[PDB]
DNA sequence: TTAGAGAATTGGAGAGTGTGTTTTTTTTTTTTT
DNA sequence: CACACACTCTCCAATTCTCTAA
């Protein structure tokens, strides 16, 4: 009955008054109408969405918040219609070409603690839920109809602007012709068809949310949850992102009998962590400006690890990366830096990989033993939904724009190891399989950890400690051969450091002087990467040229004196590696040019790798 | 409804309709309510008051009733239960809800239904032996879960919107047999495309599992039989693929046209409607522990000789090998994982390697750990693979997309992986466990899957030296054939030798023959019963968490520094940095054995002793004695300190005599707490005061 | 005693409604190479 | 979508029941 419409009208009015009257601030300072202002600015920017806080709504009127929690689908459309009303009365009058009012997408976020995927039980169907997870898959963006009109084939009787329910629910066309008499013929069994030119459609996307790795019960595989995203939530996330989803737990509505497939209709996405606030921005300018930023960054790399300062410095250079370039003839030059740690056990190589995977803005960790050629670069497979061959990205594709941390790098098969040569140097993956022929991007650094052929370095063996090929070894900018040095005072300091490190686990995780928190250094690396690409200065290039020639002559004479080829070759890629390291050092400081000081530091780091060769 | 004095006289009915009619239904209801209210155990304790209170403490919505107790206390309910299980379980659920809301009037806010589960039903059946005679009866079966759906929502009481008007169709009950078709709207008679009202519909959790006969119960070269089972409501995720379970449920049949056209005869599909799932692995969970059990555990922890008792309880049928029993006890109880600053994870599990001669009970130790531990995986040599150990990718059996699957190390994620014939493995299979041993994870990048699984297990391996005989002429590194990265991943590294020694041989022979007498089909300190040990272990692992306040850093730091020096000297074993963290882990494990919430120097000295003795054991014969005196004189084998308490006692007695001439135990213990010598029980058991003619009594407190 | 004219019951023709359909490649894994 | 099968319902008229005359 129409009393339901009366209830709808008053509830929409209350949502409208929330969006019209809500303020933040104090009378001592001043007030701002938060959601009016956001609506005005977003509409003028052409954004047509706002994000409402559940706690703000609950403070204004707790009954509305309770209604949204219990019955989100029913009341969110009232909230969105109220948002459309407020947008109209906030933006009227509008210039020519903007007269027609647009629909507003209202997103939701809350401060409430989230539930797990395994907390989602049948008691919570159709309720508003908040859960964390990882995006592991994301479909192409496609069209979902929000309004249709259907015409009858016999009499051309038309039903106009049928409201399509949101989500993965469809619509049932009327079984018999509507509102007119049962004439001759009465009805063909599907009398209606959807008119082609009148449909209004919105973007939608399907994603797979995997359970967080630390939420999984012991011995069980991580669970998956399907996500339906809509309008501006499409392409807001990609696979590999950690998210907190706010959405409606629901069944699809077009193994067992009464079985229904469930999914979450996403209403808000909080990427846990393409934008920096101006305060973060100016703080990053300050951090780049201070004179010992290189030392501060290096001390921030793996602070729980005693020693290894040159290795941490090289890892910082790898994190920031060089500058990618395209030359006038179309040829590309790699910008990313590849680093191999090779040697004795118990030297924190795996801990450095686990740090870099967490500190890099884009980062994936994989074991060399647990990987394959297809799973690293890219795989080809048929889809059960449509019998055609599709591509699925591997580690290199998932880490494109970041770092692949390949632990146990000596353990992978040689046939699997030769897969990553193109992706390491050319930063591309050329696939020609099952008729599909393409070249994907894999612009990512490789940080590799490996052991000696004999476990420890076993210094008498020399070049026999390495089974890697010169081809793969020349693709590494730096090859840190790491040897566990038995010195008594070093061991005492290291043991006291480890014991204090284990002791201090209960100390409430207090802030520390003289270093950057990981969450801040991650953002700073992203900012410098997107903002600054340096170049060599002329005199710096002259210095680098002469030093390179000297190093090449030294390597040739060492190999001649040995009458045997060294496993590590000194090549033009090593020249360009020095160039990349200098550019990374300058990019830490946001300087457009690399100086002789930067080239000297790059050569100092590289001469550890040349020590490792000779 | 008059009370029915005899339910047993069916008066010609069958049990189903007899209990379906109102009179016997109310009589059964009252009898089950009275049973729950008045049933008491052998000690007179009301067991169901405790069980319902625990259920309401933990919001668990399910009540396990022991069929043995039901049969003993109320006979006719046990009589009718397997004959008409659906009906009587419904009545039991109603009665249990009445009792639960009598005990906790506000529990309706948490639940609206209590599921009565039945355990220890004597009607055990083999899957290969189920017949039509078991249909619609409560059966009990065993098997390995080989398939599981995801937890799916299923309609239970469904409501439909009318396809034209605004009316909603009445509640229709879902049956597990067929789709419920709404019929026609009673307001207007329309029967068109009806749709589910999601908001007004009641759902229930659904999970369909496939169980088959356990591979050790099937004959060799023979294919296993299997059954589908439906898990509903809070029974979902009672098991995972690979779990050995006992399954109590209703054996149910319904018509299937697909089977009819497959066979050419009117064959009916069958399924088990599960009522109770019990993993044969977890015979005792932490939730199963009663106040009697935890009182036993906590009081037993106060023995103050409990460490020796726990060590002796490790494989009580093995003579000697006290160091092996110590190391296995420490590994079995385990340390604590830590993550200072959220950016540096270090494992809490202790890894053990038993290397040595044939016929030295290494495999028997491994099988004991398998039997005693929950979540034990046993594997051997060539029988293992890299892929099978860690994780494996396969086409999904029905839908054929690539899916990742759990290997042994993942399946043992909070348990023990036991690797017998460890040196006999392939290098490619043996290198797979490095990430799981140290980083406690398995990272797979295969066929579009790129993810890391948790593998936080403890690895206990057994191996032989080169040639199958340990050589004291050589060090461990010189006769093991393993390499440094895998050797360093084992915290405790044991060498077991079978050298001739006639007195020990005689005692070992007497112990072995006595064992063969004791176990026919029919050290000093005494062990625990193994049931009590299992309860003690799970309590110590789950309800107790040690925390390290201090460990006297100078002692361990100097120890590690010169242990590194001697390891570099002899080459016997690499020491890296992992041995330090092994010290912390072993200290936490000993604290957990003593149920300490905080680690102490007793635990630290225990860990120090284990490390130093094993490192000494790695040496050659001549080198071993020099190493023994080196680490014994300079570093800490803190056996006892009786002399300080002796002269404190003598000083206090001399002062008291001088005071009186011209409560001593309280005086003594006051001084013993003032000085850092707090372990005074050792002094009270030692001879040093006794031959000086002092004595003690906890009541009189005179000495 | 037969049978024929008027009224009521049963056989089935046909009008109307609803349902179902049109070898191939890449990747893994164990064993065998 | 659309063209064959499969199934139900309704109406029409042909046969049999009842009462009368040859
Ligand atoms: N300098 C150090 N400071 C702190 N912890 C350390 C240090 N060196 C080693 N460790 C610890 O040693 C353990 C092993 O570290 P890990 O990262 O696996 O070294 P690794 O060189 O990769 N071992 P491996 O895989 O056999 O080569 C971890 O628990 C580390 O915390
Ligand atoms: N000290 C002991 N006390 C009791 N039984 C023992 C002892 N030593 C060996 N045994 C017995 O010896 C038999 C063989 O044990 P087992 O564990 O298979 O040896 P093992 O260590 O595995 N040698 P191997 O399999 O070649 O590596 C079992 O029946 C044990 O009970
Ligand atoms: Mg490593
Ligand atoms: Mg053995
Ligand atoms: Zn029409
Ligand atoms: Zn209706």
């Amino acid at each position: 009955a129409d009393e339901g419409q009366a209830r709808k009208s008053q509830l929409q009015r209350r949502f409208k008054e929330f969006l019209r009257q809500y303020r933040v601030g104090t009378d001592r300072t001043g007030f701002t109408f938060k959601y009016r202002d956001e609506l005005k600015r977003h509409y003028n920017l052409g954004e047509y969405w706002i994000e409402v806080e559940m706690e703000d709504l609950a403070s204004f009127d707790e009954d509305l918040a309770d209604y949204l929690y219990k019955q989100p689908a029913e009341h969110l459309q009232l909230l969105e219609e109220a948002a459309k009303e407020v947008a109209d009365e906030v933006t009227r009058p509008r210039p020519s070409g903007e007269e027609v009012l647009q629909d507003i997408q209202v997103m939701l976020k809350s401060d409430a603690s989230p539930s797990s995927i395994r907390s989602l039980k049948s008691d919570m169907m159709s309720h508003l839920v908040k859960i964390p997870g990882i995006i592991i898959a994301a479909s192409a963006v496609r069209a979902k109809a929000t309004r249709i009109s259907i015409q009858c084939r016999s009499c051309r009787n038309t039903l106009t602007n049928i409201a399509m329910r949101p989500g993965l629910e469809g619509y049932a066309l009327p079984r018999k012709c509507n509102t007119d008499q049962a004439g001759r013929p009465k009805c063909p069994l599907d009398p209606y068809f959807i008119m082609p030119d009148k449909c209004k459609c919105v973007d939608f996307q399907t994603l797979k949310l995997q359970e967080l790795p630390d939420a999984v019960p012991h011995g069980e595989m991580p669970r998956h949850m399907q996500l339906y995203c809509d309008r501006y939530l499409c392409d807001k996330v990609v696979p590999g992102n950690r998210v907190t989803i706010m959405g409606i737990y629901s069944i699809k509505k077009f193994v067992g009998v009464g079985i229904r497939s469930s999914y979450i209709r996403v209403l808000g996405i909080q990427v846990d962590t393409g934008a920096v606030s101006p305060q973060e921005e100016e703080e990053f300018r300050r951090l780049a400006a201070l004179p010992n930023v290189y030392e501060v960054i290096s001390k921030s790399i793996a602070p729980s690890i005693f020693g290894g300062t040159d290795m941490k410095k090289a890892i910082a250079c790898l994190l920031f990366g060089g500058s990618r370039k395209r030359l006038p003839d179309g040829l590309t030059r790699r910008g990313d830096i590849n680093l191999l740690m090779l040697g004795d056990p118990g030297t924190a190589k795996s801990q450095l990989l686990k740090f870099v995977e967490k500190c890099s803005p884009i980062g994936v960790y994989t074991s060399g033993k647990g990987s394959s050629a297809a799973g690293l670069t890219a795989s080809v497979m048929r889809d059960p939904s449509s019998r055609n061959f599709i591509m699925e990205g591997g580690a290199m594709v998932l880490a494109d724009g970041g770092v692949v941390c390949i632990d146990e790098f000596d353990k992978m098969r040689e046939d699997d190891r030769v897969a990553i040569h193109e992706a390491m140097e050319q930063q591309t993956i050329s696939i020609a399989k099952a008729g599909i022929t393409t070249t994907l991007n894999s612009r990512c650094s490789v940080l590799a950890a490996a052991n000696s052929v004999f476990g420890r370095w076993d210094e008498t063996k020399g070049e026999d400690n390495i089974d890697f090929m010169p081809t793969i070894l020349s693709r590494f900018d730096m090859i840190f051969i790491v040897k566990d040095e038995h010195n008594e005072e070093r061991d005492v300091m290291l043991a006291k450091h480890v014991i204090t490190l284990h002791v201090s686990a209960l100390t409430q995780t207090q802030a520390v002087e003289g270093e950057i928190d990981l969450a801040k250094l991650k953002k700073f690396i992203a900012y410098c990467r997107v903002k600054c690409g340096p170049r060599l200065s002329a005199e710096a290039a002259e210095k680098l040229k002469n030093r390179y020639i000297i190093m090449r002559s030294g390597a040739r004479q060492h190999e001649r004196d040995s009458d045997r080829r060294s496993s590590i070759p000194i090549t033009v890629r090593q020249l360009e590696a020095i160039v990349r390291i200098a550019e990374a050092l300058s990019k830490m400081k946001l300087q457009p040019f690399a100086t002789e000081a930067d080239v000297e530091e790059a050569l100092r780091l590289f001469q550890v790798s040349t020590l490792d060769a000779a | 409804i008059e009370s029915i004095e005899n339910l047993e006289d069916l008066k010609g009915h069958s049990v189903r309709e007899w209990v379906s009619m109102a009179g016997p239904r109310l009589e059964i209801h009252h009898r089950f309510k009275n049973f729950l209210r008045t049933h008491v155990d052998s000690h007179g304790h009301n067991v169901f008051k405790e069980r319902i209170s625990d259920m309401c403490k933990e919001n668990r919505e399910s009540l396990v009733v022991n069929y043995e107790d039901l049969a003993a206390r109320e006979h006719v309910l046990a009589y009718f239960l397997p004959e008409a299980p659906a009906e009587l379980l419904q009545i039991f659920d109603e009665a249990a809800l009445e009792v639960v809301l009598a005990m906790y009037p506000k529990y309706d806010r948490i639940t609206n239904h209590i599921h009565v589960r039945i355990s220890h039903l004597p009607l055990v059946e083999e899957l290969r032996s189920l017949r039509q005679l078991h249909l619609n009866q409560l059966i009990r079966t065993s098997g390995v879960v080989t398939s599981c759906t995801g937890v799916l929502p299923q309609l239970s009481m469904v409501k439909y919107n009318c396809n034209k008007c605004n009316f909603v169709l009445g509640p229709f009950c879902q049956s597990q047999n067929q789709e419920v078709k709404p019929g026609s709207c009673p307001e207007c008679q329309s029967a068109g495309p009806f749709e589910v009202n999601m908001e007004e519909t009641i759902y229930q959790n659904y999970q369909r599992i496939r169980i088959q006969e356990s591979p050790g119960k099937v004959a060799a070269g023979r294919l296993p039989r299997s059954k589908d089972a439906i898990l509903l409501a809070d029974l979902v995720d009672s098991c995972k693929p690979g779990d050995e379970i006992e399954l109590t449920g209703i054996y149910h049949n319904n018509y299937d046209g697909s089977l009819n056209t497959a066979n050419g005869f009117p064959v009916f599909a069958t399924v088990i409607l599960a009522n109770h799932v019990a993993k044969k692995d977890n015979k005792v969970a932490v939730g199963e522990l009663t106040d009697e059990d935890v009182k036993m555990i906590t009081s037993l922890s106060k023995d103050q000789q409990i460490g020796e008792k726990i060590f002796a309880s490790i494989a009580p049928s093995i003579y000697g090998h006290e160091d092996i029993k110590r190391g296995l006890a420490l590994a079995l109880f385990g340390g604590e994982p830590k993550n200072p600053g959220g950016k540096h994870k270090v494992r809490g599990d202790i890894n053990v390697l038993l290397c040595g001669d044939p016929g030295t009970a290494k495999s028997q130790f491994l099988k004991y750990i398998e039997k005693v531990s929950s979540r034990a995986i046993f594997t051997t040599g060539q029988g293992a693979s890299a892929v099978g150990l860690t994780a494996y990718v396969q086409r999904h059996p029905v839908s054929r997309e690539w899916t990742l699957e759990a290997g042994a190390l993942v399946l043992a994620d909070r348990g023990v992986c036991l690797i017998d014939e460890f040196d006999k493995m392939n290098d490619q299979d043996r290198t797979s466990i490095h990430e799981a041993m140290e980083q406690q994870s398995i990272s797979i990048s295969k066929a579009g899957i790129v993810t890391s699984l948790q593998a936080r297990c403890t690895v206990i391996a057994a191996a032989n030296p080169i040639g199958g005989r340990y050589d004291p002429s050589l060090t461990f590194s010189e006769n093991v054939d393993l390499t440094e990265p895998i050797i360093s991943r084992f915290d405790i590294l044991c060498v077991v030798r079978d050298t001739v020694d006639p007195v020990q041989d005689e005692m070992l022979a007497r112990f072995v023959v006595g064992s063969h007498v004791r176990h026919h089909p029919s050290y000093g300190v005494e062990p625990l019963p193994q049931e009590v040990l299992k309860k003690y272990i799970i309590y110590a692992k789950e309800r107790v968490h040690p925390k390290l306040n201090q460990m006297d850093q100078d002692k361990v730091a100097k120890m590690y520094s010169d242990l590194r020096k001697e390891s570099m000297a002899t080459g016997s074993i690499p020491i890296t940095v992992r041995h330090i963290e092994s010290m912390i882990r072993m200290a936490e494990a000993h604290a957990r054995i003593h149920l300490r919430d905080y680690v102490i120097e007793d635990d630290v000295n225990m860990a120090i002793r284990v490390m130093l003795e094993s490192f000494i054991d790695t040496q050659k014969f001549s080198v071993m004695r020099s190493m023994r005196k080196t680490f014994a004189r300079y570093l800490s084998f803190r056996r006892d300190n009786n002399e300080l308490l002796l002269f404190i006692l003598k000083q206090l007695v001399a002062e008291q005599v001088t005071y009186q001439r011209n409560v001593p135990e309280k005086d003594l213990v006051d001084k013993a707490r003032q000085i850092n010598i707090h372990n005074l029980s050792a002094f009270y058991d030692s001879e040093l005061f006794r031959m000086n003619k002092f004595s003690h009594d906890l009541k009189r407190k005179m000495i």
